[PDB]
DNA sequence: TTTCGGGGGGGCCGGGGGG
DNA sequence: CCCCCCGGCCCCCCCGGC
DNA sequence: AAGGGGGGGGGG
DNA sequence: CCCCCCCCCCTTT
């Protein structure tokens, strides 16, 4: 790096360095800690969604096992490096079949993002894993299990990284606010947790943007308004007003209300659709046809938006779809 | 801390043909071959973690005794197995002269032979035929169709079947006794249920438990081992009401971190293997799932798309 | 060790092997109390190489019982290249042999290099090379024969040898015209090694391939003269004598 | 030195005489007659073919399914006529260079081993000759570059008998051997032709084998004697009686899995039985997808070609044949879209299963039944190649006339070419040879050539086909046109095209 | 047929070493 | 000064699901 | 239970 | 020599 850690992005500045700084994965952390503390570490397969703490957890485990010099005692390969069949045959096999250089110990191989590896390399890895189990252990990190061959999955103990629970996110936010001299309101925290969807990267990035938005961060508190302004996301009141107008007003009034709400803050139609879908998920409809039509038409509109198209026509389509679906309640 | 302990899968790998559970007829045939020698060219096929490599290695060791080092040539996917290798090294090994008891032969073990290319398989044919008086070939594979027909004609087919629940329980109990592991019947039931007939996964999960929680009960097993998501997807697809399907999708799949691509692929497989539903209905559901999969691959991997897919499936099944 | 044969210098065995390593792949050595007799047949089954090394060519030769050894010449040459020409080379083989030991020992530096070569299983039986009354028995210097063969091969892929009264013709009729070389029985006293003799019984005319002759003439380094025995319809015999023993090539003639 | 009870049964009971061979008697006799009379054909230079017609070929090509006795038959024929065998196989590098430097010399050479082995033998005229056997010619992978062509030349130019063996005679790679060898076909021997051999083996090896179940065993291995002998050897180790009780389990365990060819895939996929409830229970959707994957590059084409030529037996109440055909066509279009997605820059091969359903399984299920006529190979490939050729010709014509016209190639095809014909073809049909100069002038005005003339005349369809019109033109007029064009200089639009 | 990427196998070319 | 060994590009061809 | 061609057991 | 089952094998870049 350059200069100091203060120049790093918050997603990187707050990367856990020890297993005690990994939040929201208590079962996995406890199990792996017990494994290492008793010398019974098996081959590991960390499967999970983005930004849950898999790379951080494995790096912290390697640091704990080997200390600061872990970087020179492990073989880390990711999608940014070439991992073809020749690489598996030569480099990985040589590393697994040879003793350490700097200090005595067992060999650790971290195949991060193993779901991006070819099937031939995965097949070649099977006997490498099986034959050198005495002195080497393999850890593979994945986001998609369907890309891993069944043979490789059979050889690894699986640990699932769940989406981060809300309390872990609050604890991390509290730590960040203790480090960065910042004030956050409860509504702002609630909105941040709601929009994060269990990703810590989103939490940290949005918090950094919110702090940058404040005029005087020392004596200015981040509010829900700041979060919605920086993220450009609809406020709950706007979504409720749009839904109420759509479900209780005439076509002209609904069109006017949607246009006004979108123009006031420059909101995107896709965010409005997501919010309305979330709101309607909790609705108790008396007919399954209403829900079926809502889901199908809204999915079609979202797919159409993903490819571009006319925005006004898409908004009118959303209004008409909601009206037609709710006309089935009678 | 820096001294690893051997995993139970390797520590308790059967070293004799009598310690292998499942496929009783084939195992007894291998024992008879070992006792009487005259091993033929053979191809052992099956699905992961049932005891193919273990069986081949045990047979070779028992047959060749102390001559294992010189009489066995082992090659697998981790080793180069191109046409040049087959023509030079394998041919030299077959042509080699070695002194063995009257009923023994040199053995070539091509593990994971399905990965070999067609040219190498073609080159192996006359080498197998001409030197059978001193060399024998044992292939182990997961998919027999990958091996060309001429090679299959020259070998004896041994298609291993999946281990029954009883065999898995027997081996697990033997391991528990040899390890003095505290357990309950429900814990073993959960371990076998999650194993899905895979001995390796069963032993790995049994070690993970005890290694992390001491007592092997259903609870402790399920705090680390997750119930197979194919069964959850099957329950989601067969739910009577759309609300139940959406609830299962939200609680058991989406909130657990499973990706949309994984969910849609599993839905495709499960629908393909739903014998209780009419074929035409399954085809329509597969068409809808394929539409959703194509949308997901483009980048729209949202919960809304999966909900719409479930809604269309329910529309079809009504 | 039943079989123990010591060559004072490894150079001799290396030259012998190199003499017939570019034409055959597998060799069968029979070692008996009288020495070593080796036989080889090429892949095309056209050229047959025979080698005889008597007990006079070894400093110490011991053979309790006859032994047979099948050797691949690629591996043998590779191993022989690892020993210097100034070391003594011991070939060792025991009862019920699976491999042969090559020991390169040098007393100047007290350096011993031991290699083990695994033997090949050859089921081919020793072809009976029974004495044949060859019609013509010519002999001429190795250098001259090598020069003539190499010059003629550049023009045609087949060389026709005709032996008539005081006439030895090597025609190379092929794509590049048709060149011939004619030599007469000649005797010299200052340098008898450059003499050509002819001992025909009947006129002879045989056609042979260029590749086989090119391979055969590669043994000129081991002899000063080459003896060619020919018959009306039979394989030719190209014999190169040694200090103690011989190296013979039997080439099947082309049709008509 | 090798104990009898330490050999594979396929070696202990291998045929020793040509009579011991089971089945394919006609092919064996044909090969024996061909090799026996090879010397006479050589004396006649292979010009006077005999009654059998084998006297014109100097080489033979044995082909058939695996494990039927091709190699054994060839070796026994070679040894029965007192020839010397020179064998090569897929285990030996057989590239162009090695073949030229190897067997080529022996193609017209004597056998030293034969001479030294049959020197004392009397009346062995063939003992000094070579019989070159080229086994596993079809198994020539990339490691043998040019081997097929060199072997074809050897077949067309040889001095001793040469026998080639392959398993798939219909593959395109074997095209060069079309008419340069005598093709000898080996068919799957029937059970009756091998029952005595099985009885002898069972009696010698001391295990009971019921004659009734032999046919089931042959069906299990699909006529592979090597496979059935191996099955008997493997089962006899623990089971001492192959009776009707255990036949089903043994057959199900050892049954082969041969990938069906495109015609068989099309015939089976369009069968109406498998789509019924019971038939669905036996033949499952997974089985249908695997059947598609047996050949995933030709199955959709075959289905699209043959789905209009059946008599459906799965029509829904009130549904007509035409409605089912329309639904199948709609699904085929969707499958084509999916295929376009698969082979795009994204390389979405994970959609291969879905494609299988949309292109093959669903339309077939919609029009499944009995074939109304012969199954036809796809016509799309030839039409595609013809369209590509015509598009290339159109591009050349357009870029030759690009400096005079104002349009794209499509506009040239749709608008200009009719007027060009009226100014290039009609004049020859009215004033005969007086139009020549005028026509040439038009060509000179657009940098056209004679080849462009023919290509343009080859585009029109419907009522404007010129083939008969051009054919009916007097030969003198065409000759004069050619002479006039060849006796004058013309401009060049593009230099070094 | 074929819009990338990977993998395998063969043919040259040429640097370096040896005589 | 010339010949031979053997590393590296360079090119061509063929899969790609469970 | 697709249409057409080729080959070997049995009858003639 | 002729005829008839009985089945197999090929259509196909
Ligand atoms: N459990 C966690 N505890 C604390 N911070 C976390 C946690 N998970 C993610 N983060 C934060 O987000 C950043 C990225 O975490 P990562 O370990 O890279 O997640 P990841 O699951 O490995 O990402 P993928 O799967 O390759 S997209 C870390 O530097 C942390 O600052
Ligand atoms: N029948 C069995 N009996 C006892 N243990 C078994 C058995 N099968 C598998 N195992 C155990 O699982 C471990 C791995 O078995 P393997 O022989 O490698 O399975 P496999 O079928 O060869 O795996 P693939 O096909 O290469 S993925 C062994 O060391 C055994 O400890
Ligand atoms: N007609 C037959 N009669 C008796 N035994 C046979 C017959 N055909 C094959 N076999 C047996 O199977 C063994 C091997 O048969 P081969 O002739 O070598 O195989 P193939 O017919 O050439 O087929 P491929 O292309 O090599 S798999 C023989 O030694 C016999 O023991
Ligand atoms: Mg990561
Ligand atoms: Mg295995
Ligand atoms: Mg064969």
């Amino acid at each position: 790096e350059k200069r100091s850690k203060e120049n790093l992005p918050w997603v990187e500045k707050y990367r856990p360095e020890t297993l005690d700084e990994v939040y929201g994965q208590n079962e996995v952390i406890t199990t792996v800690r017990k494994f290492v503390d008793e010398g019974k570490l098996p081959h590991l397969l960390f499967y999970g969604p983005p930004g849950t703490g898999k790379t951080s957890t494995i790096v912290a485990l390697a640091r704990e096992i080997y200390g600061k010099n872990y970087s020179n005692m492990v073989l880390e390969l990711n999608a940014s490096d070439d991992r073809g069949i020749d690489v598996v045959r030569n480099q990985i096999k040589d590393f697994a079949s040879t003793r350490q250089i700097f200090s005595k110990g067992f060999k650790l191989i971290i195949l991060d993002e193993a779901d991006a590896m070819t099937n031939a390399a995965q097949n070649a890895l099977r006997r490498v894993i099986e034959r050198y189990t005495k002195n080497t252990r393999f850890c593979v990190l994945a986001n998609y299990a369907h890309k891993l061959t069944p043979a490789l999955l059979s050889r690894c103990t699986r640990f699932r990284f769940q989406p981060l629970p809300q309390e872990a996110i609050e604890r991390r936010i509290a730590n960040v606010l203790v480090h960065e001299k910042l004030k956050l309101s409860p509504n702002a925290e609630k909105a941040l947790i709601e929009l994060s969807n269990g990703d810590m990267r989103r939490v940290l990035n949005v918090l950094q943007s919110c702090k940058a938005t404040l005029d005087n961060p020392d004596e200015d508190e981040i509010s829900d308004d700041v979060i919605y302004e920086c993220c450009g996301a609809p406020r709950p009141s706007d979504l409720k007003a749009v839904l109420k107008s759509i479900l209780e007003d005439d076509w002209g009034t609904a069109h006017y209300t949607l246009n006004k709400v979108r123009s006031a803050k420059g909101l995107a139609l896709i965010d409005l659709i997501e919010g309305i879908v979330k709101i309607l998920e909790d609705y108790e409809l008396q007919n399954e046809e209403t829900r079926v039509h809502l889901l199908t038409k809204l999915a079609d509109i979202e797919y159409s938006i993903s490819k571009g198209g006319n925005d006004q026509i898409q908004g009118s389509a959303v209004i008409g779809a909601i009206k037609a679906s709710f006309e089935n309640e009678t | 801390t820096l001294s690893l302990q051997l995993p139970w899968v390797e520590k308790y790998r059967p070293q004799v043909l009598s310690d292998i559970v499942g496929n009783k007829e084939t195992i007894d045939r291998l024992q008879q071959i070992a006792k009487d020698g005259n091993m033929p060219h053979m191809i052992i096929s099956g699905m992961p973690g049932i005891g193919k490599t273990t069986s081949v290695h045990c047979l070779a060791h028992e047959l060749l005794g102390r001559s294992y080092a010189d009489g066995v040539l082992e090659l697998n996917a981790s080793d180069d197995r191109g046409i040049d290798v087959v023509r030079n090294q394998i041919k030299h090994f077959a042509q080699k002269k070695l002194h063995l008891p009257p009923g023994k032969h040199k053995i070539v073990i091509l593990d994971e032979a399905d990965s070999m290319t067609a040219g190498a398989q073609q080159a192996l044919r006359r080498t197998m035929e001409l030197y059978s008086n001193s060399t024998r070939f044992a292939f182990a594979c997961n998919q027999s169709n990958k091996i060309i027909e001429p090679l299959q004609s020259r070998c004896a087919i041994l298609r291993y079947s999946k281990l029954s629940d009883e065999d898995v329980l027997k081996r697990l109990l033997q391991i528990i006794k040899l390890e003095d592991v505290k357990y309950t019947n429900d814990g073993l039931e959960a371990i076998i249920f999650t194993a899905e007939g895979d001995m390796r996964q069963a032993i790995n999960n049994l070690q993970s438990t005890v290694a992390g929680h001491g007592l092997v009960n259903a609870d402790n097993v399920f705090k680390i081992v997750d119930s197979p998501h194919p069964l959850i997807v099957k329950k989601m697809l067969l739910a009577s009401n759309l609300e139940d399907s959406i609830q299962i999708l939200r609680t058991d799949l989406w909130k657990k971190g499973y990706s949309s691509i994984d969910i849609v692929t599993t839905s495709f497989r499960v629908t393909k293997n739903l014998a209780q539903v009419k074929e035409s209905v399954r085809l329509e559901m597969i068409k809808e799932i394929g539409l959703t999969h194509m949308r997901i691959l483009e980048g729209v991997g949202t919960y809304l798309q999966l909900a719409s897919m479930l809604a269309k499936i329910h529309k079809l099944n009504n | 060790s039943m079989l123990e044969a010591k060559f004072e210098e490894a150079s001799l065995f290396k030259r012998i092997i190199d003499g017939f390593k570019d034409c055959v792949q597998l060799v069968n050595f029979q070692c008996k109390e009288d020495g070593i007799i080796a036989q080889a047949v090429d892949d095309s089954r056209v050229l047959l190489v025979s080698l005889e090394i008597g007990v006079e060519a070894f400093q110490e030769y011991r053979c309790d019982h006859p032994v047979t050894l099948g050797m691949d010449l690629t591996s043998l040459s590779k191993i022989l290249r690892c020993g210097n020409n100034t070391d003594t080379l011991t070939l060792i083989a025991d009862n019920t042999p699976d491999s042969i030991i090559l020991l390169f020992e040098d007393t100047k530096k007290d350096r011993i290099a031991e290699y083990s070569l695994k033997l090949m299983d050859i089921d081919a039986d020793f072809l009976k090379i029974e004495e044949l009354q060859y019609d013509s028995t010519l002999s001429l210097p190795s250098s001259e024969f090598s020069k003539i063969v190499r010059d003629l091969s550049q023009l045609s892929d087949s060389i026709n040898i005709m032996i008539t009264k005081e006439t030895i013709k090597f025609v190379a009729d092929g794509d590049i015209g048709s060149g011939s070389v004619i030599i007469k029985p000649f005797v010299d006293m200052e340098h008898p090694e450059t003499s050509i003799k002819l001992e025909m019984d009947q006129p002879v005319d045989l056609t042979f391939g260029a590749k086989y002759l090119l391979d055969i003439i590669k043994g000129s380094s081991l002899s000063d003269r080459v003896g060619i025995r020919l018959s009306s319809e039979a394989p030719a015999l190209f014999q190169f004598d040694l200090k103690s023993g011989f190296l013979q090539f039997f080439l099947a003639p082309k049709f008509n | 030195v090798v104990r009898e009870e330490d050999k594979l049964w396929t070696v202990k009971y291998a045929p020793t005489n040509l009579q011991q061979v089971c089945g394919n008697k006609g092919s064996v006799m044909k090969l024996k007659n061909w090799l026996a009379n090879w010397e006479n054909s050589k004396k006649n230079s292979f010009k006077h073919a005999g009654k059998d017609g084998s006297g014109v070929f100097r080489a033979a090509m044995l082909y058939g399914p695996p494990g039927i006795g091709k190699t054994t038959a060839a070796h026994l024929v070679a040894q029965e006529l007192g020839y010397d065998i020179l064998e090569q196989n897929a285990s030996d590098v057989r590239s162009k260079t090695l073949l030229n430097a190897g067997v080529k010399n022996a193609l017209d050479n004597m056998s030293v081993v034969g001479y030294f082995k049959h020197n004392e033998e009397a009346q062995n005229l063939n003992g000094k000759h070579f019989v070159i056997i080229m086994d596993e010619v079809d198994g020539m992978s990339g490691g043998d570059r040019g081997g097929v062509g060199q072997l074809a030349q050897f077949c067309r130019k040889t001095s001793t008998p040469l026998i080639l063996i392959c398993n798939e005679r219909n593959l395109p790679k074997m095209r060069p051997f079309d008419r340069v060898c005598l093709d000898i076909q080996f068919r799957r021997p029937d059970a009756n032709s091998i029952k005595s051999r099985l009885m002898t083996i069972a009696i010698r090896e001391k295990f009971k084998l019921d004659p009734n179940v032999i046919d089931r065993l042959i069906q299990t291995t699909r006529g592979d004697i090597r496979q059935v002998i191996n099955l008997l050897s493997t089962i006899s180790t623990t089971t001492k009686t192959i009776n009707h009780e255990n036949i089903n389990e043994i057959s199900k365990a050892w049954e082969k899995n041969i990938a069906l060819k495109p015609f068989d895939i099309a015939h089976k996929m369009l069968d109406g039985q498998i789509y019924s409830d019971i038939g669905s229970r036996n033949f499952t959707l997974n089985d249908k997808i695997a059947l598609y994957f047996d050949d995933f590059d030709f199955t959709p084409l075959m289905i699209q070609e043959n789905y209009l030529s059946t008599r459906p037996s799965v029509l829904k109440p009130g549904q007509s044949h035409l409605e089912a055909v329309a639904e199948a066509a709609n699904c085929i279009s969707l499958g084509d879209i999916v295929e376009k997605k698969i082979r795009s820059s994204e390389q979405l091969w994970s959609l291969l299963p879905l494609h299988a359903v949309l292109s093959s399984v669903y339309p077939a299920s919609k029009v499944a039944g009995h074939m109304a006529g012969r199954i036809n190979f796809t016509a799309w490939l030839g039409q595609n190649s013809k369209s590509a050729k015509y598009y290339r010709l159109l591009q050349e014509i357009h870029y030759h006339t690009r400096l005079g016209t104002s349009t794209d190639k499509i506009g040239l095809r749709l608008d200009y070419l009719p007027t060009f014909r009226k100014r290039l073809l009609d004049p020859f049909l009215k004033q005969g040879a007086d139009a020549i100069s005028s026509v040439i002038e038009v060509m000179d005005d657009y940098y056209l050539t004679k080849e462009d003339w023919d290509s343009i005349m080859e585009f029109f369809v419907g009522p404007d086909v010129t083939t008969a019109i051009i054919k009916k033109i007097p030969a003198t007029v065409k000759s004069g046109f050619t002479r006039k064009y060849n006796s004058m200089t013309h401009p060049v639009a593009i230099y070094r095209t």
